[PDB]
């Protein structure tokens, strides 16, 4: 049995960045970090893991080199192993082309679940999660406030968390793509020693063509908006 | 041509946000032979029409389907059904937990134009420009959707000010696709 | 970025022959240095300096044997030994380029001369009212020139010395105050009377220590124009003005505050009765009178009550004493717009406790290195930073393993800070609850501010709250290098206390009718009609706990086996702490301690 926690590393800016081209944001005043919905995903599952007696957690992320960081921080927080799946070309996926592209590491992968951020800190698409259902062609939920699933039902019961903050709740036939909201848990916390034996752990490398993909699949070539101009306002 | 907007209710009730889009729809129509219409979904979703027949809606088309509320499966469905067969320029629908739930996947099968949490939209030209918000909101960010006849968008909640008055909407009725959703509301909290 | 309206903040001004960098201003304030540690002296002001702030000052400077403050201590310009001293301090604030004061000081009565058992001279023969067992003498008119001259000497010595201000300081009510004020000047002849008469003797001074250094050295007066004790002493409206009026051209500057010397809390207001800004009501109407540049503190530590105070043309600087000890950088980070680096002043006045005692150096609560600058040379702002890949563990986030964290990360450690509570501050968070001492959170907050931001910048180091209390297992097998515990303390539980060192028989609060400062301060545990406090303590804990509860209502007797609320004394709240436990009608039991606990009942005794 396998759960696959769809993880990513947001940005932050710190004060006063500048503007680069007009595009995007300058790269020195930029700080990168496990988006923190991942938190409270990757948690759900070693949650889901230790209540039974046997759970692959896996985390993985599209990106480059710098991402690592944030994956190794799953290894500690939890996670089983950590895939990162890159190529230059990626550069400016779109949401829905991280759908994709997740999409095709989740099928090499087959699991039983596939869990998402609700949004990112950084860029709040509020779409990666869905796109991946909807490749996939999975039932989905999304916001989710709380699980009852146990390893290998056919169905689990969710809670919607509405505006304002009525709950709904949600009978979801498995396998299916969720993405986590806040609160949903208390994510733990890496000791040193647990850090330390996570630096010695493997990330798996994934290539595009590992994954049936091609240069002529990503990057905002195909995404499905495109910049005009980054200003602040 | 048309813009197509997605309402939204819950428990009985008719949400805000829903004559906001309107609001946002109307706005952003490029001239006054182009028209509104609007789309409420739910086996009970006619109990909508008085409150959607107000001022901007030239069509409200009401979708019954198996859920009283929001279905995810049964709205994606419904909507890429309205998309199809009205062939809009943009829809509109609100940024809600709701929308969370599928405004996505209907873009992602498509490739439509997406974006989200939108607070600003505008013509340029035939160019369509939303908004949004990059780094936890500290920019703006500027997206447009080349050669994109559709554009998806959800529209940031308490942006658009509504029209005011009542309205004279064609009031049509079609069925949801008898598909059974893979999910099932049970009760609120 | 600095915020451009802030920019005011950084305009130059002219004092007499001298100019004020920018608008920060230090005034005099002891710190248990005077010319008796001229290392630490130089080394505190210096920082502030290097800190940006455009003058400083020594603490009040006397200016013969006969005002010797012992056991306080106060600086000294008596001999060429002093200017020696004191000049450490000179060039040490020169070579950062701002200006160096020294705070011309004779207090008559009010300096018990327990060190140099001389006697002390008057306006009329007194006894203070704080020291009462020290009178003066009555100064006849030769008595007035010797003393007079006496500021001359001493004004000579502080050029030498390389001062670029002099104060004839006439605030907490020392000599030229006292003259001034009817309350303790009962003559007749011509320095006596008329307000002409009253002020004559300052009006003179002034003048004499122009003449003497007037062209190298601006002249200041600090004064205090209300007594805040009103007829009877200085009212602003009264006498303050009108002697600003007849003072203002022998002034470079005013210097204003408001109170006496019993109770100068009034001047050095507790956070736990006055906000910032406090003084300005009174500040203000030096303006509206002065001709010359006016500064007047209140514990201003923020930018914004800063311009408002200036834009709104009731000071033209800014006075800060506290402030600065808190935070000798505040200035620079003002400049250099970093708002969430300063370091809050939270006005606990415990670094007038210390010198208020009698001789130990000033300490303070936020800034530790306070005292600390030129004998252990720490800088508040720079740290040996690490040469190894070493690792922390630290349990518990409160004052002391909140710092040990910020320091360590500051030095470039790597960190793991973890508590069982939800938020930074260990026991401050009730403390800070407690009615008043809302400001006192600060002291949480300035940690919770710098150690998220120091997370950003180590990326190994780590914050955990809502944690499960660490074992000793889980501490060993950590992985830090090293471990520092900081696990706080509780109210004792079971009468143990400083008198018996042992259990009051029947004492113990897991009883329904028997309250720590916890389960009072938590709220959940129900607390009956009559309530008693045992008190062994001597500083804030009873005192307040008596505030709230009778704020909510209940009746309430303070048994107390020590003097209560002493220490309070000490950083000038007592006054207003008592007037308030009046007026919330709480009975207080002297003298008494308590020998066996009963439901309902204990038995108590005079400990005499
Ligand atoms: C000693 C102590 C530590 C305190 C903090 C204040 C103080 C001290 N000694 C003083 C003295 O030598 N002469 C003098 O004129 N003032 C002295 N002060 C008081 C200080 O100058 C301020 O008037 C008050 O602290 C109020 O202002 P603020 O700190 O709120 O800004
Ligand atoms: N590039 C990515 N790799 C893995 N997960 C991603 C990626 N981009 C977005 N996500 C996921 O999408 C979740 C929701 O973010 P979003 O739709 O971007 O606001 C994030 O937690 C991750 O779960
Ligand atoms: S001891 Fe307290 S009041 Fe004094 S300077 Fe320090 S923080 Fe401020």
């Amino acid at each position: 049995m396998k759960i696959l926690v769809a993880v990513k590393q947001t940005a932050a800016l710190e004060e006063d960045f500048e503007i680069r081209d007009g595009m995007d944001v300058d790269e020195d005043f930029m700080m990168y970090d496990l988006n923190e919905w991942d938190d409270f995903s990757l948690e759900e599952a070693m949650k889901i893991k230790e209540s039974s007696d046997d759970v692959e957690v896996v985390v993985v992320s599209v990106g480059p080199d710098r991402v690592d960081e944030s994956l190794r921080k799953c290894l500690a927080k939890g996670a089983d192993r950590a895939v990162r799946v890159w190529d230059d070309a990626a550069e400016g996926s779109d949401a829905i082309v991280v759908g994709r592209i997740l999409t095709e590491v989740i099928k090499k992968e087959a699991p039983d679940m596939v869990f998402a951020g609700v949004q990112s800190s950084d860029q709040a698409y509020a779409s990666t999660g869905i796109s991946v259902a909807s490749y996939l062609n999975w039932p989905h939920a999304a916001v989710v406030a709380d699980l009852q699933y146990k390893p290998g039902d056919n169905k689990a019961v969710i809670r919607r968390e509405l505006e304002g903050g009525m709950l709904q709740e949600v009978e979801i036939n498995c396998p299916a793509v969720l993405t986590i909201q806040l609160g949903i848990n208390k994510p733990r916390y890496a000791s040193l020693r647990g850090i330390k034996q996570a630096a010695t752990k493997p990330i798996e490398e994934v290539s595009l063509a590992d994954i049936g993909l091609s240069a002529n699949d990503v990057g905002a070539a195909q995404s499905m908006s495109r910049v005009r101009r980054m200003y602040i306002p | 041509s048309k813009i197509l907007v997605i309402a939204e209710h819950r428990r009985n009730d008719l949400r805000p946000v829903s004559l906001e889009l309107i609001g946002a729809a109307n706005g952003l129509k490029k001239s006054g032979e182009d028209k509104v219409v609007v789309a409420v979904i739910g086996s009970q979703a006619d109990a909508f029409v008085p409150a959607l027949s107000v001022n901007g809606v030239d069509e409200l088309v009401v979708v019954k389907g198996s859920s009283i509320d929001f279905d995810p499966d049964v709205f994606e469905a419904s909507v890429s059904a309205l998309i199809a067969a009205h062939n809009p320029s943009v829809v509109l629908l609100p940024h809600s937990v709701d929308s969370l739930g599928y405004a996505s996947s209907l873009a992602s099968k498509t490739g439509y134009g997406f974006a989200t949490d939108v607070y600003i939209v505008e013509y340029q030209g035939d160019e369509l420009v939303a908004t949004r918000g990059g780094y936890n909101q500290k920019v703006n960010v500027e997206v447009d959707f080349p050669g994109k006849s559709t554009v998806v968008l959800t529209i940031r909640p308490s942006v658009f000010k509504p029209l005011e008055g009542a309205g004279s909407p064609v009031v049509s009725n079609v069925d949801a696709p008898s598909v059974q959703s893979r999910s099932q509301n049970k009760d609120y909290v | 970025a600095r915020d451009p309206k802030h920019d005011i903040l950084f305009e130059p001004i002219q004092i007499g022959p001298k100019t004020l960098r920018n608008r920060f201003y230090q005034v005099p304030h002891c710190i248990g240095a005077g010319s008796d540690k001229p290392g630490f002296q130089s080394a505190h002001r210096s920082v502030k300096a290097e800190g940006g702030w455009a003058a400083l000052n020594t603490e009040y400077c006397s200016i013969n044997p006969e005002s010797d403050d012992t056991h306080r201590l106060s600086a000294r310009i008596w001999d060429e030994g002093d200017v020696r001293n004191l000049k450490a301090m000179t060039d040490e604030v020169h070579k950062y380029g701002a200006l160096a004061g020294v705070e011309l000081w004779y207090g008559g009565a009010h300096a018990p001369n327990m060190e140099s058992r001389a006697t002390p001279r008057g306006p009329s023969q007194y006894a203070s009212e704080f020291e009462t067992l020290s009178y003066c003498k009555e100064m006849d008119l030769s008595d007035i020139a010797q003393v007079q001259q006496f500021y001359v000497d001493a004004a000579k010595r502080s050029r030498d010395a390389g001062f670029d201000i002099v104060y004839v300081y006439g605030a907490h009510s020392y000599l030229p105050l006292q003259f001034l004020n009817p309350y303790y000047n009962k003559r007749t002849d011509k320095y006596g009377g008329s307000l002409e008469n009253r002020a004559r003797f300052w009006l003179e001074t002034l003048e004499k220590v122009k003449h003497a250094v007037g062209s190298d050295c601006a002249i200041a007066t600090r004064f205090g124009v209300d007594t805040v004790y009103g007829p009877g002493q200085i009212e602003a409206e009264v006498d303050g003005q009108k002697f600003v009026e007849m003072a203002d051209s022998l002034v470079d500057m005013w210097d204003i505050t408001i109170g006496d010397i019993a109770e100068w809390g009034e001047d050095a207001g507790p956070s736990r009765f006055y906000q910032q800004g406090h003084t300005i009501p009174w500040v203000k109407l030096v303006k509206q009178v002065s001709k010359k540049p006016v500064l007047g503190v209140g514990r201003y530590t923020d930018p914004e009550k800063m311009i408002e105070i200036v834009t709104k043309g009731y000071a033209d600087i800014i006075g800060c004493a506290r402030p600065s000890i808190a935070d000798p950088f505040l200035p620079q980070k003002v400049e250099q717009g970093r708002y969430d680096d300063i370091r809050v002043c939270i006005g606990c006045n415990v670094c007038i406790s210390r010198w208020e005692i009698g001789g130990p150096p000033m300490i303070c609560t936020q800034n530790a290195t306070a005292g600390e600058e030129y004998r252990r040379g720490w800088h508040p702002e720079k740290f040996r930073q690490t040469k190894n890949k070493d690792s922390v563990l630290i349990v518990g986030a409160g004052p002391s393993g909140s710092e040990a964290a910020r320091v360590l990360m500051e030095s470039g450690y790597t960190v793991h800070l973890t508590d069982t509570a939800e938020k930074i501050g260990g026991h401050l968070n009730q403390v800070a609850a407690l009615p008043g001492l809302g400001e006192w959170s600060y002291h949480r907050d300035y940690r919770e501010t710098q150690i998220t931001k120091l997370l950003k910048k180590n990326k190994e180091s780590q914050l955990a709250l809502g944690q499960k209390p660490m074992t000793a297992d889980d501490v060993l097998q950590y992985g830090a290098d090293k471990v520092i515990i900081a696990t706080g303390a509780r109210w004792n539980t079971d009468g143990t206390n400083c008198l018996t060192h042992d259990p009051i028989p029947g004492a113990d609060a897991s009883l329904p009718d028997q309250l720590t400062p916890e389960q009072v301060m938590d709220g959940k545990k129900k607390i009956g009609k009559r309530v008693v406090i045992l008190n062994a303590d001597t500083y804030f804990m009873a005192p307040s706990l008596a505030e709230k509860l009778a704020t909510a209502g209940h009746e309430v007797t303070i048994v107390s086996g020590v003097h209560l609320a002493n220490y309070m004394h000490f950083t000038l709240e007592y006054p207003n702490m008592m007037r308030r436990l009046h007026e919330l009608h709480v009975e207080e039991l002297g003298d008494h301690f308590c020998s066996r606990i009963e439901p309902g009942r204990m038995e108590i005794y005079n400990i005499w």
